[PDB]
C-alpha cells in the first residue's frame, strides 16, 4: 500500500527518465540516429511504469501514462501495439474518469476498423453504448451503437449477437415511443427464431411484445394483426399470451376497468412482471 | 379536387360536428355541403359530406368515430378524396331504412 | 375436469423440456469435440514454436 | 396449491432452458471462429520459420 | 454521409495507385531487379483497399481485390495467405454473387486440402452445401458434398460431424430420392445409438422413421420391418409410436380410412406434427382407394 | 391416476438422469479451457520476447 | 441443476471470449512480426 | 472416383520423384558435403506423400510413408516432428490394420513422456485402452493401460478425468468376477463426491452399486455394508435403492423367489436396467 506507494513514486522517476529519454530524442540523437531501440524500450518502460502505477490505484496516472506510451508508439509503425495501449488507456478510465474513454475508444475503433478486423471494432461499440448507458443518460448516441455493432455483426453472418443487440434497440425505442421500429424488429427476430428448430420456443414471447406494441398504436388493427399472428403460427392461440391478449382486447370493447384489472392481477398473480411490461401496461391502459 | 387528392385522416373536432356525420375538413380545402368520395383501396369506397370547422388542418379530412368503425379507417393514415357528384335524378334519395339503437348502454 | 386441462398443460410443458434437453446432448457433445482438437492443434503450435525458436536463436548466436 | 407450484417452476425452468439455450448457440458460434484464428497462425508460423531457417542456410 | 464517400474515394485513389504499382513493380524488376518486395508491398496495399472496401458497404469490387491479391500472391510460390483470402473474397462475395463465392470457396478447399487439412476442408464442403441449397433451388450437389463432408470427417474418427452430415443427407434422400439409402443409413444410426451415454432413449425416434419409410413401400415389407425392429430393440416394443404403427396397420388393412383419420388426429391433438410426418401420412393416405 | 403417475415418474427419471449426466461432463470442458488458456498465454509471452530480442538482435548487428 | 449449469456456461462464456481475444492479438502480432522480419532480411 | 485415381497416380509419381531425392541426395552429400538441406526436403516430400496417400484412400501406404518420415527425421536429430509423424500414422493406421498402430503410439508415447508432458501421454494411453477393448477382446492389457491413464489424470491434480478411468477400471474389475478392487474404487469415488454441490446428486447411486457388488459374497456382509453406507448417507434412505436392496435382502432370506423375481420385474418396468446390472442380478438370483 505505502511501500507499493514508495516504488509507485520510483515509477514517477521512471517516467522523469523516460522524459530524459525524450530530451534524447531532442538532442543526443543525432549521434545515435540509430536507436531507435532505445525509443523502443523508452516506451517500453513508460508501460511497465504505467503498470507499476496501475498497481498503486493511481488510475488517473496509469491512464495518462498509458495514453502517453500508445502517443509515442504510434510512430507510423507497430499500429496494433499503440491500438491495445489506448484500448488498456480506456479500460483504465473506465472507473473515475471515463470520458477521454470514450475518444480513446473511438480512435481505437477507427484504427481496427482500418485493418478490417469487425468482430473486436463491434465488441467496442457496444462497450461504449453500454458505458454511455451505464454513466450518462444520452440514448440516441447509444442507439447509433448499438445499430453500427448490430450492422457489423450481422455483416458477417452473426445473427444471435445482431438479433440481441436489435432487440434491445427495439426496446429502446418502444421506451421513446417509435414503436414502428420495435413492432419491425420484434417480427423479424420471432419469424427468423421460428424457421430454426432450436429456436421455436421463444418466439411466443416475441410475438406478445410485437402485438402489444402495435396494440399501443391502433385498436382496430390489432385484431389483425394478432389473427395474422395466430394463423402464421397454429400453436400461438393455445399459449397464455394469445389468450390473455384477446381477453384484454375483448374486455376493451366496453369501458370496463374491473375487467382489465383483474385480468392483470391474475396473470401476474402466477409469475412477476418486469418494469417494462408494467410501465408500458400502465401507460397504454389510461386511455 | 375534382380527380381526386391525397388527404390524412384526423378526428373529429367537436361533439357537435359529431353528431352531424359529415366529415370535417379545413375552409381552405373544401366549402360545406359538397359531397366526396374516400378512396382506400380498389374495393373500399365510400362518400361522405364535408363540413367546415376551424380547427381541421388543411389536407386532413376529420372522422367521427361511427365513420372510422364503418369505414375502418385509421388516423394519420392516408387516403384518396374527390368531388364526388350525385345524380338529383337518379342519386336522390326517396326512402331510407336505418337501425337505431342506444349508443351507450 | 379442470384438472384434466392442467394435467394436459404438464403433459406439454414436460415433453417440451425432454426435447429440450434431447437437443442439449448433441450441441454440448460437440462443443467438447471442437474442444479437444483446439487444444491438440494448440499444445502442437505451442511445442513447435519453443522447440524451433530456442533451436534456431542458439545456431545463429553461437556461430559468432 | 401444489398444483400451481408444479406449473410456476415448470415454466420457469423452460424459459432458463430456452435462455442456456440461446447462450450456448452463441459459444458454439465463436468457437469455430477461434478455432479457425488458430489454424491459421499455426500454418502461418510454420511457414515463416520454415523459410527463414531455410534461408538462413 | 461523408465517411462512405470518403471511403470509396480513397478505395478508387489506392486501386489506381496499386495498379501504377504492379506496372511500376515489371518496371523496376526489368530495370533494377530489386527483388521480391514490389509485389509483395503492392499485394498489401491490395489487401488494406479491399478490407476497408468492405467496411466502405460495396463488396463486388472488394472481393474482386481479395480474389486479384491472392492470385498475384500465389504467383510467387505462397499458397496459404493465398487460400485464406480466397476464402475471405468467398465470404465477401456470399451476399454480391453466389457462382463467383462458390467458385472462390472450391479453389480455397482444393488448396487446403492439398496442404493437407481436411476437417476445414470439410466445413468448406458443408457451407459450399448450404448456400447452394438455402438460395439456390438444387438437392443433389448438397448431397453430394455432405456425403464428402461426412466421408472426410469419418476419415478422421468425427462421430458426431460425420453422423449429423448422413441423418441430414438421409432425410433429403428421404423426401425426394428413393428409400433404400434413407432405409439404410437411418437404420445404422439408429442402431449406432442403443448405448450412448446421454442418446440412451434416442434411436426409438430414428427407428420410428424408418418404419416409416419401409412403410412407404408395401404392407407386407411394413409388417416385416416392424415385427424386426420389435425383435430387436426391446424398448421399442413399449414405445407409443409402436402402438401408432400398429393402430394405423391394422386400420389401414381394413380400409378404414375413417380409422386412419382418427387415428392422426388424435396423435396430432396428443402431440403436434414436425412437418416432416405429416406429408408421409398424407402420401399413405392418398393410397387407400 | 395411474396414467399419469407412470408417465410423469419416467419422464422426471430420463431427465434426472440427463441433467446429472451433463453436469458431471462440464467439468471436463472447463479444464480443458483453462489448459488452453494457460497454454496461450505461455505462446504470446514466449513469441513476443522472442521477436523483441531478435529485433534488437538485429539492430544491435546492424 | 439448471441455476448451476447457467453460472457456470456464464463464467466459461466470459473466459472464453478473453481468450479469443487473446488468440486473435496474437495472430495479428505474430503476422506483422513475419512481415517485418521478411521485410530485415530482404534488406540485408 | 477420378479424382481418387488421379491421386494415386501422382502419388505414385511423388514416391518415385522421393525415392530418387534420397539416393541423389545421400550421393550428393557422400560427393559433395552439401549439407542437411537436401534431407530436410526429402523430408517435406515424404510429408505431402503421405497426406496425399491418405487423399487416395490408402490408409496403410499413407501410415508407412509417416513412419518413414517420422524414422528418418529422428535420425536428423529432432524427435518432436517425429513424434507427430508417428502420431499422424497411428492415426492412420486406426482403421484397416491398427497392429503396427499400437507400437507406433507407444513409441509417441514413449518420447511424450522422455520430453516430459502428461496429458498427451495419457490421452494416447485411454486411445490404446480404448482400441484394444473395441478390436481385441483381452481385456488385461486395456485394465493396465486404463490404470496407468488414471494414475497419471489423478497426478496431473485432474481429479475430473482420472475419475472416469477409475469408474471404467472398477467396471471392467466387477466384470471379470474381481469385486475387490471394483468394491474399493466404487466407495472411494461415493466418498470423493460427497461435499460437492454438483456431483452429490450421484453420490447414491455408486453406492447402490457397491451394496450390490457386495452381496455377491453372502449376506450378512451385504446388511452390515447397506447399514453403514446408510449410516455415512442418512439421505440415501429417501431413494428406492435402499428399498429395493432391503427387499431383495428379505426376499432371499426366506427363500422367496417369486416375490424377488415379481420386484425386479416391476422395477425394470417402472425404469429399464443395462446389461450390466441386468447380468448382476441374474448371477445374484443363482443363488
Amino acid at each position: 500500500g505505502m511501500d507499493t506507494s514508495g516504488k509507485q513514486a520510483e515509477a514517477m522517476a521512471l517516467l522523469a527518465e523516460a522524459e530524459r529519454k525524450v530530451k534524447n530524442s531532442q538532442s543526443f540523437f543525432s549521434g545515435l540516429f540509430g536507436g531507435s531501440s532505445k525509443i523502443e524500450e523508452a516506451c517500453e518502460i513508460y508501460a511497465r511504469a504505467a503498470n507499476m502505477f496501475k498497481m498503486a490505484k493511481n488510475w488517473s496516472a496509469a491512464g495518462n501514462a498509458f495514453c502517453q506510451a500508445a502517443q509515442l508508439h504510434l510512430q507510423l509503425q507497430s499500429k496494433h501495439d499503440a491500438a491495445t495501449c489506448f484500448v488498456d488507456a480506456g479500460n483504465a478510465f473506465k472507473k473515475a474518469d471515463p470520458q477521454e474513454a470514450i475518444n480513446c475508444l473511438m480512435r481505437a475503433i477507427e484504427i481496427y476498423t482500418d485493418m478490417g478486423r469487425f468482430t473486436i471494432a463491434a465488441k467496442h461499440h457496444i462497450s461504449i453504448a453500454e458505458i454511455y448507458e451505464t454513466e450518462l443518460v444520452d440514448v440516441e448516441k447509444a442507439i447509433a451503437h448499438y445499430e453500427q455493432s448490430a450492422d457489423y455483426y450481422k455483416g458477417e453472418e452473426s445473427n444471435s449477437s445482431a438479433n440481441k443487440c436489435l432487440l434491445k434497440v427495439a426496446g429502446y425505442a418502444a421506451q421513446l415511443e417509435q414503436y414502428q421500429k420495435a413492432i419491425d424488429i420484434y417480427e423479424q427476430v420471432g419469424t427468423s427464431a421460428m424457421d430454426s428448430p432450436l429456436l421455436k420456443y421463444s418466439a411466443k414471447d416475441y410475438f406478445f411484445k410485437a402485438a402489444l406494441c402495435h396494440f399501443c398504436i391502433d385498436m382496430l388493427n390489432a385484431k389483425l394483426a394478432v389473427q395474422k399472428y395466430e394463423e402464421l403460427f397454429p400453436a400461438f392461440s393455445d399459449s397464455r399470451e394469445c389468450k390473455l391478449m384477446k381477453k384484454l382486447l375483448e374486455a376493451h370493447e366496453e369501458q370496463n376497468v374491473d375487467s382489465y384489472t383483474e385480468s392483470v392481477k391474475e396473470y401476474d398473480s402466477i409469475s412477476r412482471l418486469d418494469q417494462w411490461l408494467t410501465t408500458m401496461l400502465l401507460r397504454i391502459k389510461k386511455t | 379536387n375534382m380527380a381526386g387528392r391525397s388527404m390524412q385522416a384526423a378526428r373529429c373536432p367537436t361533439d357537435e360536428l359529431s353528431l352531424s356525420n359529415c366529415a370535417v375538413v379545413s375552409e381552405k380545402d373544401y366549402q360545406s355541403g359538397q359531397h366526396v368520395i374516400v378512396r382506400t383501396s380498389p374495393n373500399h369506397k365510400y362518400i361522405f359530406t364535408l363540413r367546415t370547422h376551424p380547427s381541421v388542418v388543411p389536407g386532413s379530412v376529420a372522422f367521427s368515430l361511427p365513420q372510422r368503425k364503418w369505414a375502418g379507417l385509421s388516423i394519420g393514415q392516408e387516403i384518396e378524396v374527390a368531388l364526388y357528384s350525385f345524380d338529383k335524378a337518379k342519386q336522390c334519395i326517396g326512402t331510407m331504412t336505418i337501425e337505431i339503437d342506444f349508443l351507450q348502454k | 375436469e379442470t384438472r384434466h386441462s392442467e394435467i394436459i398443460k404438464l403433459e406439454n410443458s414436460i415433453r417440451e423440456l425432454h426435447d429440450m434437453f434431447m437437443d442439449m446432448a448433441m450441441l454440448v457433445e460437440s462443443q467438447g469435440e471442437m474442444i479437444d482438437r483446439i487444444e491438440y492443434n494448440v499444445e502442437h503450435a505451442v511445442d513447435y514454436v519453443e522447440r524451433a525458436v530456442s533451436d534456431t536463436k542458439k545456431a545463429v548466436k553461437y556461430q559468432s | 396449491e401444489s398444483t400451481r407450484r408444479m406449473l410456476q417452476l415448470v415454466e420457469e425452468s423452460k424459459d432458463a432452458g430456452i435462455r442456456t439455450l440461446v447462450m450456448l448457440d452463441e459459444q458454439g458460434e465463436q468457437l469455430e471462429r477461434i478455432e479457425e484464428g488458430m489454424d491459421q497462425i499455426n500454418k502461418d508460423m510454420k511457414e515463416a520459420e520454415k523459410n527463414l531457417t531455410d534461408l538462413g542456410k
